[PDB]
């Protein structure tokens, strides 16, 4: 009845498609913008750095 | 043929370990030459004291 | 559900499970057809370097090509444990679970259970059970009927070999056998009957030896090559130097005490050769009409044989745990094996020691004894092929004609078991039956599957196996009604049915016994495993 | 005496016993043809060891090679080295032990033993002194551990005094990949100890950690690993087969090695693993060189014996142990064997076998895994299913809590 | 980088939703191989062998899964198992149901995984009562309902047309074993196989069956009394422990000591003929000439016989295990023995020793079998140890459960039907208890190939009505009462499936998160 | 249509395991092999034979006309050619003499049986045939010998 | 006892093709897979849904709430989703709102 | 003997032609038959580029399919 030996199951996302799920993500988006804010932290006055 | 070790307790036996052998290798083969034996071929290694 | 949980697997269910039993059946089956009957092909296996084995057994084709898939190593050990015991059937194992899975594929495509299937296998095998105690024949080992024995020995060299070799080995195994029965009627072939390879003139010149032959004889020259009366004498103990638990340096001081040591070592052998002279003292009389031999069953030093040597003592050392065990059958002595305590009862006797070489090899020949409880088959043969070709005829063939004398009964063959057992399942009122429902099939499947072996017998002919079954049915519905009974057979030279009972065609009684035992629980259990896996740590 | 068989069983055994005939045969001289072209009485004087003269001097070594997976025979039969080797020695039957103690061994003793005891009765007959037997197995595999086992056993029965000398190859943790490997070299070494008189221990982990530090090969293949086992069995075979007094002779080995029964186990020595005596001294003794995995500085040395060869007097190895027990006295033990003769390709080796404690701790790691690893009651299935039961390993366990013992009562 | 983690954790709901899902993977392998109808099982081992069978257990130990969550599923059976010996594939097929009945909830209904598990302690605990009152004792020594008690394990595998001799077989084997609380283990039941024959003459013959033959054809092969005794050393000179090394001076030393060795054999030989026994049987080996001398009194000699086969032989004859042979008495050696024989078998030769059959130390036996091939012979042994392990509940335990799913359904219908009084936060993972204990039912069903709608519904409706010990006919597939069926089990089993498949639901459930590939 | 299946139910032995059956002319093949040696035979029989430079494994030469010396050394892959390998083997051992005749005798009668199978004799009635021959021809060869030595120094 | 004899329908359709058929277990296998994707517009339903950002292949970022939007730049593989795609779709086109009640 | 005109062919003959007729008719059978009647199943026709189809008409599920066996192919024609 089968066509052959085995059948692997698929995955639902394409091949190599990132996903996760839980406040993990939210937590690594906003330290991710923290990363690029730390960037620009000494550079706010007028005793900045470029 | 199980651990052929020479062994000499005192002086005395070393003096005629060494001779006795020439003795001893003598007399067998005074043996056999006095029966007029002019040849013997031998199976394996032979002894240079015996030759 | 075997994928997420194995990264890796292989899965066959439900229908793949049951495609691959019956296929790979009817493969394995295939392979063994031609070979079953007299008329079959031979086949040779050759291995590695180009080993040539030449044989039509099917154990042998099965336990030397190594086998992929999950039925057939069933089918393997199942034909072969049923050889190993008995020595007959083996592809008549195959041959059944070959056929009896695929007459039930049939109707588990219509949709029948396995398992109602296979409740009909059973309560159908128990009544051939009951019609095997109404088949079988008694006989009265009292007569001693040679010729009884002789066609017995037929049945199984004429499939093997061919008529040259059938007549002139047939004799080989009824000389062995006759000396078998006794007053204790205590069968016994391991120990009693032999196979020997010697290469020789031809498979041909294979002839009967009444005494035990060894595969050795005489060190020097000087002993004596044939001896007369040879009385022979059983001794274990080993001869040579013992190296002595532990046992360091003879520690020597001066040069003699190194002659001293050395005669001193011997003194061990020759404490024990002193019995053996003492012994060969009461037995002094007539020392040149007769003789003496000593046998061994572990080496004896080069030093002592020329002790042996100057008193005209034949020498064998190196024997047999087997040969040990069979010497005092043929020359009706006792063992020994110390040399303290001795006597003359425990002499044997023999009336002719003669030995034959060739080559560099040496075989010492005993015969002529007085009453021999036992003997040998010394087989000749060309090449190794030719050897192992005769090693599994005198295998199965001795084994079958001994399981004659086992039982007081023998089932003839050539169709007759099969083809009664067709017309009772087929025409057994099934009311007296317990099996009900959907057994109805169950009967004619397993009772239409034994219809393919006597017509397998055919196909190597090359006649229409369909017509020659033609007259073999109108034969038994007149001899049931004609009040005379008698046993049909399928005769392949002509193509036409005849009797096993005049013919000589016989079977043993456990070989279908246990053949169809075997081949239901291995065809049942296939047809109810409905998946196939594979999963294991490596 | 002057004699001694040398049976090869298992796949492994195979191939080692081709590479130690592939050495010896051209090390005192013979076309695998069995003709002798050397020259000369040296080579030839001792040649009745291991070789039957036959009648036209087609010289054919006295070795039973077995093995119930027909392909390995078959391979080295078909190669070179396939005249020597008299058709009928070899003995092979199918299925495959299937890399199983109980399995194999049980199923195919109760066959293959029968017809080895065949085999090795009348062409033995054939001498005039046999002296002992070598076997070459694989503790870890299937047909070799468990036939050997068997055969270890029938044979002793056979040739009571007659010596035993083995040797097997343990199983290596890392690339021993097989689960089962540990849960039969146990049960082998049960029977080892209570029958051989000398066995000598070869660890393929150890073996891979040699080929790859100093022969430098990228990848081991067994055929490396073949060829260094086969030139210590060179080494210990020529204190054997060439004419000498110093161990000469098997039984001599073993009285010089072995201090008490239950202690046959030795660490073998080779170098020059790739030239002056006070050279191939560090080598012999560098902790690198040993071809067993645990370290021997750690545990403690109880009867040494060096095997020199090639251009070498008495003295220059007499003074250089003088000079190195000076030293290593914290690890008077010595015991020299000069050769004459020299290695195929090199001038001069030293072979070193010496007793030491630290085999316990190569026993404590399979006794480690055999119990902890096997409480579980894994992978036994196969072995109850054979026929042996459980007490069997119970006993087995237990002899080893008594080799280990042994080992820390001579106070590592 | 940072710690060897952190790959793709799966972390959240997802993760428990693959272990529910691979959790009921492993019973649907095994969903066929339940009740009469069941179907075979060929698993392909990696080594080369092949294990043929339908129990849970023997399946799950072959198979491999790289999966943290059914291992944990894999080891149930060992459970079951090691504690009584039947009811694997019930305790496997069980507990999937479970897991998958409360996820629903743990996916939805947002039930935290430990209020779970405080519902079904209390449905254990109601499970224990109800399956208590629904068993009804039977006595032990009735020979013609232990015969029937035994055939019900029988009935799921091949040999039940070989019921009949099975039963009587399994019976005498266990009554042998039996210790006069009640006290019996499986060690001493001998699993010897012997390829080819038939299952009718198969019989329990009482005492040991050896692979080995005498060593000296001269050897009585068929005595009347035999009197065996065990012996443990070698009967031969061994070297011996310390650092030895005899020197010898004289030439009158070495035939001394080769002549001392065989006095020493004289001296241990002597001494056990002052017994004058009729069968030596030796652990380790035997020499050449210590057998001379036994013979020399009319002893018979064996080869190396292993520990396990002389343990038995200790209960049989009655010997006890003795190596000093220099402390050999007359009342440590074996008696009442009851006939010694040797058949011829192509395979091997065998010794029988038959007992006299007439408190004391319980009695070892040997239970021959008789099969086709191979592997028949290891379908048919495991069949033993799974007829047999149920003779042993009973006489622990006099109760006895109804079979047929009948025990289940009525866990099923008294924890729904409590369930309406349950009322709170607990009545969601209570309810769903009993949707999981009408499926063992339900397996039976599509495997007779009936519609489980219609028969669920009328079991429900008449189990209420009609009486506790209703069931169904696996074979017919209908509703039959286990009264007139006349087919038993012990509620030991049914202990174990429900206490075990709840325990390993409460295990499961606590897994948050999993992460691989750590360290060794 | 773009590949064949492939020999299904190949898996019940291994893939370097092969069968050769009567049919597809593969008897007349293995006539074909014993041909090709069979012809080398032919150049080597009789007092103006010419012998074989066989070299070998090892390199040792040997240069002979002898059947029985010459198929030694050569490795043969053909198993009905090694009948005649060990069929000379046999003939060397025992009598030591007219293993010429029995590489050439035996290779004629495969020879004439490619005429007989091809005409369709079966295979049974071709081993009877020669048997009867053989029976008639050891039965002459005593009828017309001729001469005697009688004398064991001369 | 190895190698399998290779599902003799093997010289039937090529190695790409696989069948999930039933009795093996597809409704099994496809009701759950789906449950993963379910959770999707499970969390996104409602006033306080949570949107979803979808990076497809050319790059062009999209974050939305809005189911539908999302399933037509999602590469799925798994054919019985996709009958829940363009039934989503055909909601889209027509009556316009939705898109993640029907799915 | 189609060795000795091309290497490269190959040839069953007699037994194992007509296991493979026999078979491959059979595996189509097994395959194909579940669509008779009403109460047929449905199947999916996913090629590589993601088309899905549903139909039970064994024309177009041969047609998107491509045949390997040579016996199936004369039975899709
Ligand atoms: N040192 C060494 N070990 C080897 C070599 N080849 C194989 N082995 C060992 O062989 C072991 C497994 O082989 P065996 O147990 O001999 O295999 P076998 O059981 O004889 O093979 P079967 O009888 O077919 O099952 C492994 O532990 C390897 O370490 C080699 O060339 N050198
Ligand atoms: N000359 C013959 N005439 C008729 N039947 C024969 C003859 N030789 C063998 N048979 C039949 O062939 C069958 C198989 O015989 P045998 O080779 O002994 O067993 P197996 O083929 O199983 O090894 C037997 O049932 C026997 O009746
Ligand atoms: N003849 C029968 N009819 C209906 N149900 C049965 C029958 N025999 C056994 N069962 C059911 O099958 C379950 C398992 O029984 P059994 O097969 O003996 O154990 P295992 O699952 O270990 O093989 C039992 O719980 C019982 O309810
Ligand atoms: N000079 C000769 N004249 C005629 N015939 C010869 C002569 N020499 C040999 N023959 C024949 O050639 C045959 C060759 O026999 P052959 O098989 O080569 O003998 P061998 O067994 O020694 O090789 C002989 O039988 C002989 O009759
Ligand atoms: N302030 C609110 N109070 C109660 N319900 C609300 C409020 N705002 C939105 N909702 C509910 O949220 C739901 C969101 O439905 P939605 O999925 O957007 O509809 P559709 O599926 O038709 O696009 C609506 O059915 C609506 O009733
Ligand atoms: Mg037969
Ligand atoms: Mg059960």
């Amino acid at each position: 009845m089968n066509f052959g030996s085995q059948t692997p199951t698929i995955v639902v996302l394409k091949e190599g498609t990132d996903a996760s799920q839980g406040k993990g993500q939210i937590i690594s988006n906003i330290n991710a913008c923290v990363a690029v804010q730390e960037a620009l932290k000494p550079t706010l006055g007028p005793l900045g750095s470029d | 043929e199980t651990k052929g070790t020479v062994l000499l307790h005192n002086a005395q036996e070393m003096l005629d370990f060494s001779k006795g052998e020439e003795k001893q290798i003598d007399a067998m083969m005074k043996e056999i030459a006095d029966m007029g034996v002019e040849c013997i071929v031998a199976g394996a290694g032979v002894g240079e004291l015996a030759l | 559900s075997l994928q997420l949980l194995n990264p890796k697997a292989e899965s066959l269910r439900r229908d793949a499970a049951l495609k691959v039993n019956v296929t790979s059946a009817e493969g394995l089956q295939s392979v063994l057809e031609t070979n079953l009957g007299p008329k079959g092909t031979l086949k040779m296996l050759v291995d590695g370097a180009g080993n040539i084995k030449l044989t039509k057994d099917g154990k042998v084709l099965l336990t030397e090509m190594q086998i992929q898939s999950p039925t057939a190593v069933l089918i393997a050990r199942a034909a072969a444990a049923q050889d190993e015991i008995t020595g007959d059937g083996t592809t008549t194992v195959v041959c059944l679970v070959g056929e009896l899975l695929r007459q039930a594929h049939r109707f588990i495509q219509e949709g029948v259970h396995p398992r109602i299937i296979t409740d009909g296998f059973e309560i159908a095998r128990k009544e051939s059970m009951k019609f095997l105690d109404e088949f079988k024949i008694s006989k009265t080992n009292l007569s001693n009927d040679r010729e009884f024995l002789l066609q017995v020995a037929r049945s199984s060299l004429l499939t093997k070999v061919d008529a040259d070799l059938t007549e002139v080995l047939t004799p080989i195994v009824t000389d062995a056998v006759l000396s078998v029965y006794d007053a204790q009627a205590d069968n016994l072939d391991l120990h009693m009957v032999e196979i020997m390879q010697m290469q020789h003139l031809s498979p041909k010149d294979t002839t009967f030896i009444k005494g035990l032959v060894l595969d050795h004889g005489g060190r020097h020259p000087d002993m004596p090559t044939r001896v007369k009366n040879a009385y022979v004498l059983i001794l274990n103990v080993s001869l040579e130097y013992e190296k002595t638990e532990v046992n360091s340096g003879f520690f020597y001081s001066s040069a003699d005490q190194r002659d001293k040591l050395a005669a001193s070592e011997r003194k061990f052998v020759d404490a024990k050769l002193k019995k053996i002279i003492d012994l060969k003292n009461e037995v002094c009389g007539m020392d040149p009409d007769k003789g003496f031999v000593i046998i061994n069953q572990k080496g004896i030093d080069p030093m002592s044989l020329d002790v042996f040597a100057k008193h005209n003592i034949l020498a064998l050392r190196r024997a047999k745990r087997r040969n040990m065990e069979r010497l005092q059958l043929v020359t009706g002595g006792e063992a020994q094996n110390s040399v303290e305590d001795l006597s003359p009862q425990i002499l044997g006797f023999s009336g002719l020691v003669y030995q034959e070489t060739i080559g560099e090899e040496k075989f010492t020949y005993v015969t002529e004894n007085t009453d021999p409880k036992s003997c040998t088959i010394l087989i000749k043969g060309s090449t190794h092929y030719a050897l192992a070709q005769t090693k599994d005829a005198v295998r199965d063939g001795l084994r079958a004609v001994a399981n004659v004398l086992k039982d007081k009964n023998i089932i003839p063959g050539a169709g007759a078991f099969y083809i009664a057992l067709s017309r009772y399942l087929r025409s057994a009122n099934m009311n007296k039956l317990g099996a009900k429902g959907k057994t109805k099939t169950g009967i004619e499947a397993f009772a239409e599957a034994l219809l393919v072996i006597p017509k397998t017998l055919v196909k190597n002919s090359g006649f229409d196996p369909l017509d020659v079954l033609a007259m073999v049915e109108d034969e038994l519905d007149d001899a049931q009604d004609s009040d005379e009974t008698r046993y049909v057979g399928v005769d392949l030279n002509i193509g036409d049915s005849c009797d096993p009972t005049i013919e000589g065609i016989w079977d043993s009684y456990r070989v279908l016994r246990n053949a169809i035992t075997g081949a239901t629980g291995i065809a049942s259990n296939l047809l109810l495993c409905d998946e196939l896996l594979r999963a294991g740590r490596s | 005496m002057r004699e001694i068989i040398h049976i090869s069983t298992g796949q492994c055994g195979n191939q080692i016993g081709a590479a130690f005939w592939e050495t010896i045969c051209g090390e005192h001289g013979l076309d695998f043809n069995g003709t002798y072209h050397g020259h000369d009485d040296i080579q030839k004087e001792r040649l009745n060891v291991y070789f039957n003269e036959a009648s036209s001097g087609k010289w054919v070594p006295r070795s039973i090679n077995v093995d119930l997976e027909p392909g390995t025979i078959d391979a080295v039969r078909n190669s070179a080295i396939g005249n020597l080797f008299r058709p009928d020695n070899y003995i092979f039957g199918q299925s495959s032990a299937g890399n199983v103690w109980a399995k194999g061994h049980y199923t195919e003793g109760a066959e293959l033993v029968d017809s080895v005891m065949d085999v090795i009765r009348r062409e033995a007959e054939g001498c005039d002194s046999l002296q002992g037997f070598q076997i070459t197995h694989s503790l870890g595999g299937g047909t070799g551990s468990g036939m050997g086992t068997l055969l270890i056993s029938k044979i002793r029965e056979e040739f009571p005094d007659r010596m035993m000398a083995t040797f097997s190859v343990l199983p290596s943790p890392k690339t021993s990949d097989t689960v089962v490997e540990p849960y039969n070299a146990t049960l082998s070494v049960h029977q080892l100890v209570e029958h051989s008189d000398e066995t000598f221990c070869i660890d393929n982990e150890a073996l891979y950690d040699i080929c790859q530090r100093t022969l430098k090969l990228n990848q081991p293949s067994y055929g490396d690993l073949n060829n260094l086992v086969s030139s210590v069995m060179s080494g210990v075979t020529t204190s054997l087969r060439y004419p000498g007094q110093l161990n000469s002779d098997l039984r001599k080995l073993a009285v010089n090695l072995v201090p008490f029964p239950r202690l046959h186990f030795f660490m073998v020595g080779y170098a020059p693993l790739t030239l002056t005596v006070p050279e191939l001294t560090q080598q012999m003794f560098d902790a690198k060189n040993m071809m067993a995995a645990a370290d021997p500085r750690n545990g403690r040395y109880l009867t040494v014996a060096a095997f020199f060869r090639g251009k070498v007097s008495v003295k220059e190895v007499e003074d250089e142990m003088h000079k190195v027990q000076s030293k290593n006295s914290d690890y008077n033990n010595v015991q020299t064997a000069v050769c004459s003769v020299a290695p195929q390709g090199l001038d001069m080796a030293a072979t070193f076998i010496a007793n030491s404690t630290s085999i316990q701790e190569l026993f404590k790691r399979v006794g480690d895994q055999f119990s902890a690893m096997f409480k579980r009651k894994a992978f036994l299935h196969w072995y109850t299913s054979e026929g042996m039961d459980e007490l069997e390993f119970s006993e087995a366990e237990s002899n080893m809590n008594d080799l280990v013992s042994e080992y820390q009562q001579y106070q590592e | 980088v940072f710690m060897n983690a952190s790959q793709e954790r799966t972390t959240g709901r997802q993760a428990q939703i693959s272990n529910i899902t691979a959790a009921k993977a492993v019973a649907d392998v095994i969903r066929t191989c339940l009740g009469p109808k069941a179907m075979l099982k060929m698993l392909l081992d990696p080594m080369g062998g092949l294990v043929l069978t339908n129990d849970g257990h023997a399946i799950l130990r072959e198979i491999d899964v790289a999966h943290p969550a059914a291992k944990s599923m894999l080891e149930l059976s060992r459970t079951q198992d090691e504690e009584v010996g039947d009811g694997t594939t019930t305790v496997i097929i069980l507990a999937g149901e479970i897991l998958a009945q409360c996820a629903p909830y743990l996916i939805e209904k947002n039930i935290h995984p430990v209020i779970i598990i405080q519902a079904l302690k209390k449905a254990l605990t109601d499970a224990l009562e109800v399956i208590k009152q629904v068993s009804k004792p039977v006595d032990v020594e009735n020979d013609a309902a232990m015969k029937k008690l035994i055939q019900a394990s029988i009935g799921t595998k091949y040999v039940i047309h070989w019921s009949e001799k099975m039963c009587e077989l399994a019976l005498d084997a266990v009554k042998t074993v039996r210790k006069d609380f009640e006290i019996d283990i499986k060690r001493y039941v001998r699993v010897e196989k012997i390829p080819g024959g038939d299952v009718l003459d198969s019989r329990v013959l009482k005492g040991v069956l050896l692979n080995k033959d005498v060593v000296h054809p001269k050897m009585s092969r068929h005595i009347e009394n035999p009197r065996v005794v065990l012996l443990d050393c070698p009967l031969e000179y061994k070297k011996g422990e310390s650092q030895t090394n005899i020197e010898i001076e004289k030439e009158e030393d070495w035939n001394r000591i080769l002549q001392i060795e065989e006095e020493q054999v004289q001296l241990m030989c002597e001494q056990i003929l002052a017994v004058r026994p009729t069968l030596v049987i030796t652990e380790k080996g035997v020499s050449d000439l210590a057998q001379h001398y036994l013979l020399k009194g009319g002893c018979s000699v064996l080869r190396r016989v292993k520990k396990s086969d002389n343990n038995r032989i200790a209960r049989v004859t009655g010997a006890t295990i003795v190596n000093r042979v220099e402390d050999l008495k007359e009342s440590d050696v074996g008696t009442n023995c009851g006939l010694f024989k040797v058949e011829m078998i192509g395979d091997e030769y065998f010794s029988f020793l038959d007992n006299c059959k007439e408190s004391g130390l319980q009695k070892a036996c040997t239970i021959m079998l008789r099969g086709g091939s191979k592997d028949i012979l290891n379908e048919i042994d495991r069949n033993l140890q799974d007829a047999m392990a149920v003779a042993r509940n009973v006489m622990l335990s006099p109760s006895l459960s109804p079979g047929g799913g009948a025990t289940e359904m009525a866990v099923s219908v008294k924890l729904a039907e409590k369930a309406k009084q349950l009322e709170g936060i607990q009545q969601w993972p209570y309810q769903a208890v009993a949707d999981a204990m009408e499926c063992i039912p339900r397996t039976l069903i599509q495997n007779a190939g009936g519609d489980p709608i219609r028969l669920l519904s009328q079991l429900r409706a008449k189990h209420a009505q009609g009486n506790f010990t209703t069931g169904i006919d696996g074979d017919k597939g209908k509703i039959v009462d286990m009264v007139s069926y006349g087919i038993w089990e012990p509620e030991v089993i049914k202990q174990q499936s429900v206490k075990t498949a709840i325990e390993s639901a409460c295990l499961l459930l606590r897994v948050d998160d999993i992460v691989s590939g750590v360290r060794k | 249509s773009l590949r064949l299946p492939q020999n299904p139910n190949a898996g019940l032995f291994k893939q370097g395991y092969n069968s050769y059956s009567n049919a597809d002319g593969q008897i007349i093949k293995s006539i074909a092999a014993i041909r090709e040696l069979h012809q080398m035979c032919l150049t080597s029989m009789g007092p103006c034979g010419r012998n074989k430079i066989i070299v070998n494994h090892l390199g040792k030469i040997i240069i002979t006309n002898d059947a029985a010396t010459m198929l030694r050394e050569l490795d043969i892959v053909h198993p009905a050619v090694k009948v005649l390998v060990m069929a000379t083997e046999q003939q060397k051992i025992d009598m030591g003499d007219g293993t010429n005749l029995v590489m050439i005798l035996a290779g004629e009668l495969l020879n004439v049986s490619e005429k007989l199978i091809s005409m369709g004799l079966s295979a049974v009635e071709i081993i009877q045939g020669y048997n009867m021959a053989r029976k008639f021809t050891l039965k002459e060869l005593d009828e017309m010998v001729v001469g005697e030595i009688t004398d064991k120094n001369d």
